[PDB]
RNA sequence: UUUCAAGUCGAUGGAAGUUUGAGGCAAUAACAGGUCUGUGAUGCCCUUAGACGUUCUGGGCCGCACGCGCGCUACACUGACGGAGCCAGCGAGUAUAAGCCUUGGCCGAGAGGUCUGGGAAAUCUUGUGAAACUCCGUCGUGCUGGGGAUAGAGCAUUGUAAUUGUUGCUCUUCAACGAGGAAUUCCUAGUAAGCGCAAGUCAUCAGCUUGCGUUGAUUACGUCCCUGCCCUUUGUACACACCG
């Protein structure tokens, strides 16, 4: 509740996931450069693991930094919904994931190729780059 | 049945707007002036103003007789009413 | 881009922060940031403190704004 | 003369009730505050993890103090505030159900409210008797 | 056979469900107060219901 | 961060939807089967199955059933696009109307779940230039 | 019973029926006290009435009103004015016009919507705009 | 079944023949000394349709503003029920209609 | 002031002193203006059984290298979020239906679900406890907690039917945009600007209109410089009238 001091104890730069933080933003935010977590599960995440989010990405020691990338790769172990979760009813195995930094990617694509691979017509508008929810596009998105 | 005092008097004035037009079809010949709807207990008054009221009351009445029959059969009214 | 303001107060610059704001006519949220060069979260925490030390006497209160000026 | 809740400023009363309420320890919180948002109009959940829920049920019981037989679906409006629709024109929706259910509900438990005849909620003969007694230590300063 | 699928899709709740009083359109027709008017139908009509300008 | 390892492991694994495998899916009636599967799937089925899909699915079956030197199982053709495809119909070829032709699928194992109508599309895509 | 006069101020919507009765001077606002308005930088237009004559002019009456309509702002000066005329009727009907015209004339020459309700309405909207005289923007 | 709290229901789309029967109801309750309530004025009810002036989709965008005014008053009375019915039948009117409710 | 006339500008009183504010109606003629896609309004022409009638199924009217118009979000700190304070007006609402407005209670993070009750209505929904707004906090000039497109996965509602996502909700992705060239629109007081709410379309869907109210200004109260129209004079070989 007041102004405190110190030394050689704060971190300018993090990785975390193979992302890099930067270590003066305040943690709840900072987390939100890792691409797959957003500000909504990052808040979660920091109180799940008892890090209260007044401190800067820098103040966190390594205990606590461990704990965090513990709880974002096993979230329904710390008791966090299912409906809060990124990929949940996962299409091969039924069960509730969230996908994070470089996986993302990865399963993100895996379902652009289960769309295209069946022809649906929303897979074939993906491939064109096109939109598929429908949008009219007779007078929008004309960039490149 | 149940009708709303908003929907009741409407209801009211779309049944003379039909009824009205109704006989400037039927005796457009007997040059139909207008018509007055007096409401009353027991009894639905109907005058109908016209320069010539020996066509609708023609051959002992027949015609007129004939005429109120066509409003009973299409608003579902008693035959007295 | 070119602001980087520190957000972590070390030794130096927080006696440089009690050697420096009693010299001011009038500190506030900004004056803080403009001349200590400090972000505007640790100003607010500074100028919170620095009245309850009685350093600082508070003009006037509010949320958006905290008018405040030397207690000498 | 006597003080009641009408007597002392209402955002400084609340904060005050919900101190009160928190420390007594007694109020039943249930177990998805540290994850939900209060309405679906919100993106984020409150900033004040640890008391907002006193704080809350400290607003919703002074309301309820001023009135006659609110609901809780009255309460989901009241709390409601500007949906963030993303370029389509911004709306009023309501707050969350559970939360106030739950609220209430807590405070029915706590002695303060109870189901009011004719529908709503009333407050308890106990309710006006601790809530005028907050009033009172609350404007000494 | 041929009268289950002569007129048989559904022309409820729809644009097609309901009419004109007058002239039995299904476009710009007018519900309020029951009235079940096209708003054309409803203006060479509107006197005789009762409905008159006045601001 | 700590570190982090990607070492994929398999046993002969056959295709798999929602924890279940081609094998028992297969077999499975189509009332388990649309338990775990989306949320308007869900809905569709609980809102009760009118007579056009449930006689498509009699053709498709007896259609297989025409042929057991195991190829393809001769076409069967429907307007109903709006047809959920169910492990039932996997393999079977259908005839879908996009307003004009019959577009022609062969139901493969990852087309399950899908409206029957959406591999065929309806218009011709814009070729500008 | 005793001696009670009830009058009434207006804004655009807002009405505030003032109960001036008479007493030890108790001035409440839908039973809170005028020391907790919520605009706190509109404090002062309800202060007005009461530091224009002096305190002391309220010691032998109460005032409760209760106000409704209107919106947060036009809720200020619909009160202001019902504790204004509520005070002037009440001196031309329990005490000497004399006093009840001094009263008058000091708040008359401060504001005229402390007695005067102000006649501004909201003007209609008219078709062809988004406003009453706004007009959508025109393309040629 | 003998002297009732007795209301009647008034509507019509024209006031002055409402208000014609309402005097003369109100006033054959005064040399009749029975007592009454009323009448009593309900907020009036402006039924307005705002529809395009154009048949046709041409022109400036002008608009029609119809209007229908129903103004509704209740009357109550402490009478025995057959003196209420024929009072109504002595102020017997096209325009206003009349419901009876106990 | 004035031809001392019509009037105009100031004060005082007044609720109101701009036609008191705002509208509705609105002359003599006229346009090849727009509608036969409002009419069981119509003349004529075409079709009338393999229909151009009507009905059923499915698709399309949304389709996308592009130019243009009415708008909505925004580009941040006069701000975003998080709690708290908490105020309108115009209106609408059902029955043996083919289902209306729906409080209150109970489940659900939400969206939403369920059980009762009120209201054909100044009675109940409803004080529609609306949003901007205000207070206290977090943020701290950073493409940042501005902005929320695009997209992945999932949960509900309406509907026979949602695939070319009707809509809503949850998590995740978090794009151009850092105040906009030449040009150009609307507007003088409760007005402009924000800010929402209701009614219409409507089984579902409002970034749309028609209204309503909340907060509420800057700047003229003048001119013919641009633009359009009217009048007078003038020219005319035009009168189907310069589309001569
Ligand atoms: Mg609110
Ligand atoms: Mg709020
Ligand atoms: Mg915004
Ligand atoms: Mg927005
Ligand atoms: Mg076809
Ligand atoms: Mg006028
Ligand atoms: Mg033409
Ligand atoms: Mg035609
Ligand atoms: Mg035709
Ligand atoms: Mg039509
Ligand atoms: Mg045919
Ligand atoms: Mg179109
Ligand atoms: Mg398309
Ligand atoms: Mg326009
Ligand atoms: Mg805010
Ligand atoms: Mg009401
Ligand atoms: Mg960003
Ligand atoms: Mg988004
Ligand atoms: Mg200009
Ligand atoms: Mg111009
Ligand atoms: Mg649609
Ligand atoms: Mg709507
Ligand atoms: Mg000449
Ligand atoms: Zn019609």
């Amino acid at each position: 509740p007041l102004v405190v001091q110190e030394q050689g104890s704060f971190q300018h730069i993090l990785r975390l996931l193979n992302t890099n933080i930067d270590g003066r933003i305040k943690i709840m935010y900072a987390l939100t450069k890792i691409r797959g977590v957003g500000r909504r599960y990052a808040n979660l995440v920091c109180k799940k693991a008892d890090v209260e989010l007044t401190k800067r990405a820098g103040e966190l020691t390594q205990e606590e930094l461990e704990r965090i990338v513990t709880i974002m790769q096993n979230p329904t172990n710390y008791k966090i919904p299912a409906w809060f979760l990124n990929r949940q009813k996962d299409q091969v195995d039924g069960k509730d994931y969230h996908v994070l930094a470089n996986n993302l990617e990865s399963k993100l694509r895996d379902d652009l190729e289960r769309l295209k691979k069946i022809r649906s017509h929303r897979g074939i508008r993906h491939f064109w780059g096109l939109k598929v929810r429908g949008q009219h596009t007779k007078t929008t998105s004309r960039g490149r | 049945a149940i009708l709303s005092k908003k929907k009741k008097l409407v209801a009211d004035g779309v049944f003379y707007a039909e009824l009205n037009e109704f006989f400037t079809r039927e005796l457009a010949e007997q040059g139909y002036a207008g018509v007055e709807v007096r409401k009353t207990p027991s009894k639905l008054e109907v005058i109908v103003k016209a320069s010539n009221t020996q066509g609708v009351l023609g051959e002992q009445g027949r015609r007129i007789h004939e005429l109120t029959s066509l409003i009973v059969k299409r608003f579902k009214l008693s035959p007295e009413g | 881009d070119k602001a980087q303001h520190i957000v972590i107060l070390d030794q130096e610059k927080y006696d440089r922060i009690l050697k420096d704001v009693p010299t001011y006519k009038y500190v506030s949220v900004s004056v803080l940031v403009d001349r200590l060069k400090i972000g505007g979260s640790l100003a607010r925490v500074a100028l919170r403190q620095l009245e309850e030390d009685g350093i600082i006497t508070p003009v006037l209160k509010h949320s958006k704004q905290a008018i405040y000026t030397r207690a000498q | 003369p006597g003080v009641s809740v009408r007597d002392v400023p209402a955002q400084d009363f609340i904060n005050a009730y919900a101190q009160f309420l928190q420390r007594q320890g007694k109020l039943e919180v249930p177990g998805y505050v540290d994850i939900v948002k209060t309405s679906a109009g919100n993106d984020l959940p409150p900033q004040e993890a640890e008391t907002w829920f006193y704080k809350r049920a400290a607003s919703i019981a002074r309301h309820i103090y001023l009135r006659k037989q609110v609901g809780v679906g009255a309460l989901n409006k009241l709390y409601g505030g500007a949906k963030n629709r993303g370029f389509r024109p911004h709306k009023h929706v309501d707050a969350s159900g559970s939360i106030n259910r739950k609220c209430v509900q807590a405070l029915q438990k706590i002695g303060v409210l109870e189901i009011s005849p004719k529908g709503g909620r009333r407050i308890s003969e106990n309710g006006q008797r601790d809530l005028d007694r907050i009033a009172a230590q609350t404007l000494e300063e | 056979a041929h009268e289950n699928v002569w007129f048989s899709h559904p022309r409820n709740f729809g644009k097609g469900s309901r009419q004109c009083r007058h002239c039995s359109s299904h476009s710009g027709l007018i519900r309020k107060y029951g009235l079940d008017l096209c708003r054309q139908c409803f203006r060479e009509k509107a006197a005789d219901i009762g409905f008159n300008k006045y601001r | 961060m700590v570190d982090a390892t990607a070492p994929k492991k398999r046993t002969f694994k056959q295709f798999s939807f929602k924890g279940v495998d081609l094998k028992d899916l297969v077999e499975m009636p189509t009332e388990e089967f649309t338990k775990l599967c989306g949320a308007r799937v869900r809905r569709r089925f609980s809102r009760g199955l009118d007579s056009k899909p449930m006689g498509l699915i009699k053709k498709l079956r007896a259609a297989r059933a025409a042929t057991e030197p195991n190829e393809r199982p001769a076409v069967v053709k429907t307007h109903l696009r709006n047809m959920i495809v169910v492990p039932e119909m996997i393999g079977s070829v259908v005839g879908v109307y996009n307003g004009k032709v019959f577009n022609t699928v062969e139901i493969k194992p990852e087309m399950v779940g899908h409206y029957l109508g959406e591999f065929s599309i309806t218009y011709t895509p814009v070729r500008h230039g | 019973s005793t001696q009670s006069v009830q009058t009434f101020g207006k804004k655009k919507t807002a009405t505030a029926v003032a109960h001036v009765k008479a007493g030890k001077g108790l001035i409440k606002i839908n039973g809170s006290p005028i020391t907790l308005v919520q605009p706190e930088i509109l404090r002062f237009k309800v202060y007005e009435p009461l530091t224009l004559v002096g305190l002391d002019k309220f010691q032998g009456i109460d005032i409760r009103v209760k106000v409704t309509g209107g919106g947060h702002v036009s809720q200020v000066y619909a009160i202001r004015q019902a504790i204004a005329k509520g005070l002037v009727a009440y001196h031309q009907k329990y005490v000497d016009e004399a006093s009840k015209n001094e009263l008058k004339k000091i708040f008359a020459s401060y504001d005229k919507t402390l007695l005067v309700a102000d006649s501004r309405r909201m003007e209609p909207k008219k078709f062809g705009g988004r406003g009453a005289r706004a007009r959508f923007q025109k393309s040629y | 079944q003998q002297i009732h709290k007795i209301r009647i229901t008034l509507t019509s789309t024209k006031v002055k023949q409402l208000e014609n029967v309402s005097a003369n109801i109100i006033r054959n309750a005064a040399q009749y000394n029975i007592v009454k309530k009323g009448p009593v004025r309900m907020p009036t009810k402006v039924l307005k349709i705002t529809t395009r002036k154009t048949p046709n989709g041409e022109g400036s965008k002008t608009w029609d503003a119809y209007e229908m005014r129903i103004h509704k008053r209740v009357i109550d009375l402490q009478a025995p029920a057959s003196t209420v019915k024929r009072i109504t039948q002595i102020t017997i009117e096209p325009g206003v209609d009349v419901e009876v409710t106990i």
